[PDB]
RNA sequence: CCAACUUCUUAGAGGGACAAGUGGCGUUCAGCCACCCGAGAUUGAGCAAUAACAGGUCUGUGAUGCCCUUAGAUGUCCGGGGCUGCACGCGCGCUACACUGACUGGCUCAGCGUGUGCCUACCCUACGCCGGCAGGCGCGGGUAACCCGUUGAACCCCAUUCGUGAUGGGGAUCGGGGAUUGCAAUUAUUCCCCAUGAACGAGGAAUUCCCAGUAAGUGCGGGUCAUAAGCUUGCGUUGAUUAAG
């Protein structure tokens, strides 16, 4: 119910790049409570997963950046 | 860029007498030092030629040594004169930023100076009163009993 | 109120003064008899210097 | 015991009631016949001729 | 045909209850591009019912003073939230919004200025505008009190409470508390 | 160069609360801009669909013979887009009562009246002055008794 | 086609011209540039470390739309809302000697001239290349 | 709030009693007649009298009013 | 020399008017005063009293 | 007496040197537009100046 | 005349709305409820009776009765101090408790109004050049729809950083320095800088104000003003949730 962690270990980063580009709603507020990171690396790492091409960008607003799962078939 | 971490990451650092937090970033991690405020911290770092967006436990000891060195004697690193704590100090006539137990040293020293020669400011520090001419009839109740 | 007692009332005096502007290319001598047509207390007329 | 949550259209509104001007008597009709018509009360503003749905249909009217 | 916020047209949407078609205004006569207009709705009564529900949701969202006239700031709360809604579901968000209005509007409550049996005693019915008023009030409130101390945005907390209230699971605030109105109305029936 | 048809044009205003905005519109070929800059390059951009809105439910290509341009003066950020939304709406309505038939003007006024009448009526509500005993016009200072 | 400055997005036209002046290193940047706080209605230093180029890009563009702007006028347009702590917030003026130094630095860059009256306009050499890069940034809106 | 004070009704009755041969059930002509034939100190009570004049046109064309 | 603003022109001759009203009240009260009336020209100004007993003034 | 310091405290700036031009109080006076009358009986002469209220 | 005109702006006149028109109710009375047309189908305020109150004010007034005091004067002036003193209680208010936010930067919108004085010294400020800031000088304009001023107001809008932590929320307290007003700043005038970083997690009983450009948010200007607004009186801006009993 208190402090999270910045700067990923090995155990959450492979958990990131195996299922976080799979599900449909993906947002820095989501993966800073479904994971055990706090945010501002939610914003940092999910920016570069848009830089790779594992997900799609939709909204891009300053209060709210919203991604989605990528084209499957 | 830090996708996982490098090999060593201080949980806490250790700077003057303060163990600054290791998960903050340096612009707001060294503000735990009494004497390094929210404004002085950015200026020391910009004179330290660093990248501001790096976090706390991922500075090497050469970075930590050079950050402490610039905030220790800032008068020679081209930091201007009315940016410092002790501008024209009342015992020596010099200019210094004070950052330690020496901050609280020179804090009480002027308190006991005024208490010695019995100035009106020093008498209200010797009492539990307000100093900067505030009213006392209705405010500040929870200092006294 | 002349004193402080009462129920916090306010009177809003105001004075709305009107002003109009007229040009002439007249010879500047007959403006004296233009001034000399009517006494008319409530107005205030002013004649510009004739030097343009 | 188990009632269908039955909806009902209103005829003439019978003016305010409820000691604060909060409740309105409305005289509903039960959407299936106009012969069956109970007088009831709602809160909130009405607009004569609309449709409102009774969670349980017959309890009481306002009389002492 | 008019595509509220540029997309999500309003022909496939169907209001299920007969009791609320004359009070929910999703149809083509009252469908716009974005919910912001020179209103004039509490001049004469009963014209807050042909005000469209996207406008009536974005008016009831800026509430507590520090956000009290910020209407260009709550219109994007709803603009983003429809896209979060569309991705978790795949449905037209106006359809799932009016399912939330149907299912969060109560049917019974009680009224008494005397001898508080619980609080109010004599259980009454409800007109089909006050259940629309209390639909939008419960939804905007629960989206607010569940995002006050949270990393979660108001846009996601709005979106995932009314798709949680349109299904109906007592996990959204507008369902778990509306039942307590209908429990306490049966308790002094 | 004035060689053909000098000044076949009108200049038509629209208002909200202080914000006036007068649309000068000539004969030409499909150009719409406000204070110099285009309609899609406009400041708020959250209200984007309600200032290019007469263009939508009338038609860009159909109504592309006019070269509307607007100057705006006074108001706020929201009132200055309702003022141009009113202005360019009733500009080409007023451009049609002067140069083509009113059968066509009623043909577009049919669109611009059943769709939220405020595009060519000036919304009359205004500032409504403060009074001398409260923080505003209606509200009052807090009364105490004990 | 012919695209002027007025039909381009101008939040990022400023980003275009700031990147232009940063790479064309002919701007007389002051020595005190990293400890400035920018106009005492705010309590932190500017976040962008090369902030002097985006202030220069901005004050050239506002000078394009308004002739006769002086150092008093530029501080009335970069001012903001000073929070007074426990007292209510108010408007306050910008910083004068960041406005004076940036107009003098653009005059070394030959993109601003003085006037018959007081104030400053920009020279035709000045406007011809912020129209040239305005065409580039409207083309880079596609590109 | 429509209810018309005694000076509106009394002065409109002395028109219709005395100038009935000039009046009709048009508002905008009776407004011009009452302007010309009465002395009315302001415009608002002028057409507030003239409206009650047109009301009594449809009233005394039916039957014996106090007429 | 230099002249003053039109806003304080009008309050100055209004307060000129109010001052000699009060003095000519205090003088001519026993002699049927009943006010004054002023006319300013760019010459001799002319103030007419409105006394009821014009013999006693 | 001894004229060097009879009236020597400097009546300049400050409300000990403003006064009413009618009525000779130093409190509440209105120095707007050069009126310099007392608050309490500006209201007397307010019509003699020509300041009507709203009607 | 090396052009016309008044839409926008400012006034002045006149017009315009009357419950007029159409249904429905009502004694087919007074009138009410709906619509259509229309900018508007109740704009907002001022004045405001009869008779009173032992209401307040002699500290506003050369309004004033009576009493008191009048030179070791309750007159008046000068200097210092006080009206700001604090175990506490109450009333107006301001800023907050954050992420619907705080930063840092871009970006664009106002209106009401005020300005150099008879005594009375001192006004509003453009521009230029010094200063990291408040500020300092030189140089103009303005007795004002002529200049400040197209009053580039804040909120809001767009990106950046921050991540639910009494935190980059909050900024009380307090040390040291720097300027300005002034005859004089101590018991800090105000402003600036650096540092210090307190309670405070939405508030019990109770209680206030308000129903449309309203509440509320948000700044601006008059008053006081040598220096000065958390007050007051006005102005615009953004703009509603509830109700027609
Ligand atoms: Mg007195
Ligand atoms: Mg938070």
């Amino acid at each position: 119910k208190l402090n999270n962690l910045v700067l990923f270990d090995k155990a959450t980063y492979d958990k990131l790049c195996k299922e976080v580009p799979n599900y449909k709603l993906i947002t820095p507020a989501v993966v800073s409570e479904r994971l055990k990171i706090r945010g501002s690396l939610a914003r940092a790492a999910l920016q570069e997963l848009l830089s790779k091409g594992l997900i799609k960008l939709v909204s891009k607003h300053r209060a709210q950046v919203i991604y989605t799962r990528n084209t499957k078939g | 860029m830090s996708l996982v971490i490098p090999e060593k990451f201080q949980h806490i650092l250790r700077v003057l007498n303060t163990n600054i937090d290791g998960r903050r970033k340096i612009a707001f991690a060294i503000t735990a030092i009494k004497g390094v405020g929210r404004r002085y911290a950015h200026v020391v770092l910009r004179k330290a030629d660093i990248d501001l967006t790096k976090r706390a436990g991922e500075l090497t000891e050469d970075e930590v040594e050079r950050v402490i060195t610039i905030m220790q004697n800032p008068r020679q690193y081209k930091i201007p004169d009315w940016f410092l704590n002790r501008q024209k100090d009342v015992k020596d006539g010099k200019y210094s930023q004070v950052l330690a137990n020496g901050l609280d040293n020179k804090l009480r020293e002027d308190l006991e100076r005024l208490k010695k020669i019995r100035a009106h400011r020093g008498l209200r520090h010797f009492w539990g009163l307000r100093v900067r001419g505030q009213h006392t009839k209705t405010t500040g109740r929870r200092g006294r009993t | 109120t002349p004193c402080g007692e009462g129920s916090k009332t306010w009177d809003r005096f105001q004075m709305r003064i009107h002003k109009r502007l007229i040009d002439l290319h007249s010879p500047s001598e007959i403006v004296k008899q233009i001034t000399s047509i009517s006494i008319e207390p409530g107005v205030e007329v002013e004649v510009t210097i004739a030097d343009a | 015991r188990v009632q269908p949550i039955k909806l009902a259209r209103v005829t003439k509104v019978l003016g305010r009631t409820g000691s604060q001007g909060q409740c309105t008597q409305v005289r509903v009709e039960f959407m299936d016949d106009t012969s069956r018509s109970i007088i009831r009360n709602v809160k909130g503003p009405v607009r004569e001729g609309d449709v409102l749905t009774l969670l349980e249909s017959e309890r009481e009217a306002r009389r002492l | 045909d008019i595509k509220l916020f540029g997309k999500w047209s309003t022909d496939d949407v169907q209001i299920n209850d007969i009791s609320l078609q004359d009070y929910i205004a999703v149809k083509e006569k009252y469908a716009k591009y974005l919910p912001h207009s020179a209103g004039r709705y509490a001049a004469k009564r009963f014209r807050k019912a042909q005000c469209p529900i996207v406008e009536r949701l974005t008016n009831s969202m800026m509430m507590h003073g520090r956000n009290n006239g910020k209407k260009l700031m709550t219109v994007r709360i709803v603009k983003h939230a429809f896209e979060i809604i569309h991705l978790l579901t795949g449905e037209n968000p106006l359809q799932v919004l009016v399912n939330a209005i149907i299912n969060s509007g109560p049917r019974e409550d009680s009224t008494r200025i005397g001898r508080a049996g619980t609080v109010r005693r004599q259980a009454v019915d409800v007109s089909p505008l006050r259940r629309v008023n209390q639909a939008i009030w419960l939804l905007c409130t629960g989206a607010r009190e569940a995002a006050f101390r949270n990393i979660k945005t108001i846009a996601e907390c709005l979106a995932d409470e009314l798709i949680n209230a349109a299904k109906g699971s007592s996990n959204s605030y507008a369902i778990k508390k509306k039942d307590e109105l209908e429990r306490v109305a049966k308790s002094n029936r | 160069m004035p060689s053909k048809g000098p000044l076949q044009s009108v200049q038509v205003f629209g208002r909200k609360k202080t914000a006036t905005a007068v649309a000068h519109c000539k004969r030409g070929n499909g150009l719409i801009k406000v204070n110099g800059r285009p309609l899609e390059m406009i400041e708020p951009r959250t209200l984007q669909y309600k200032l290019l809105e007469p263009v939508l439910l009338l038609g860009k290509e159909r109504f592309a013979g006019v070269d509307i341009r607007v100057r705006v003066k006074g108001g706020g950020h929201v009132a200055q887009i309702y003022a141009i939304r009113q202005s360019i709406s009733k500009a080409l309505v007023a451009y049609y009562q002067k140069y083509v038939d009113e059968a066509s003007k009623k043909e577009i006024k049919d669109i611009l009246i059943q769709y939220d009448r405020t595009l060519l009526v000036a919304d009359p509500r205004r500032c409504e002055s403060k009074k001398f005993g409260g923080p505003g016009a209606r509200a009052r200072y807090q009364k105490s008794y004990r | 086609p012919g695209v002027t400055v007025k039909d381009v997005n101008q939040q990022e036209f400023v980003r275009a011209l700031a990147a232009f002046l940063k790479k064309s290193g002919k701007l007389k940047v002051p020595e005190w540039v990293d400890t400035v706080k920018l106009a005492k209605h705010k309590e932190l230093a500017p976040y962008d470390e090369n902030w002097f180029y985006t202030r220069a890009a901005s004050t050239a563009r506002h000078l394009y739309l308004r002739g006769g702007a002086g150092v008093g006028s530029m501080t009335k347009i970069y001012g903001g809302r000073q929070r007074n702590g426990v007292m209510p917030s108010h408007f306050s003026r910008g910083s004068k000697s960041v406005a004076r130094r940036v107009l003098q630095a653009l005059e070394g860059l030959k993109m601003v001239e003085k006037d018959q009256d007081g104030g400053r306009k920009l020279t035709p050499q000045g406007q011809r290349d912020l129209d040239r890069i305005a065409g580039q940034v409207a083309a880079a809106n596609k590109k | 709030g429509r209810v018309r004070t005694k000076t509106v009704k009394k002065a409109a009755r002395v028109i219709i009693e005395k100038y009935y041969t000039r009046l009709g059930n048009d508002f905008h002509t009776n407004k011009r007649v009452c302007e010309e034939i009465a002395i009315i100190p302001s415009k608002k009570l002028r057409n507030k009298i003239a409206g009650y004049v047109t009301h009594l046109m449809k009233r005394i064309q039916r039957g014996p009013v106090r007429g | 020399a230099v002249q003053i603003s039109k806003k304080r022109k009008f309050v100055a001759d209004g307060i000129f008017k109010a001052e000699l009203n009060e003095f000519l009240t205090r003088e001519l009260a026993e002699d049927g005063y009943s006010g004054v009336e002023v006319r300013v020209t760019p010459t001799r100004t002319e103030i007419i009293i409105l006394a009821t007993r014009t013999q006693n003034v | 007496g001894h004229q060097q310091l009879y009236w020597s405290h400097p009546r300049k700036f400050g409300q000990g040197s403003r006064s009413c031009r009618v009525c000779s109080n130093r409190h509440g006076l209105i120095r707007k537009y050069g009126l310099n009358m007392c608050r309490q009986c500006f209201r007397q002469y307010a019509k003699d100046i020509g300041f009507i209220k709203l009607d």
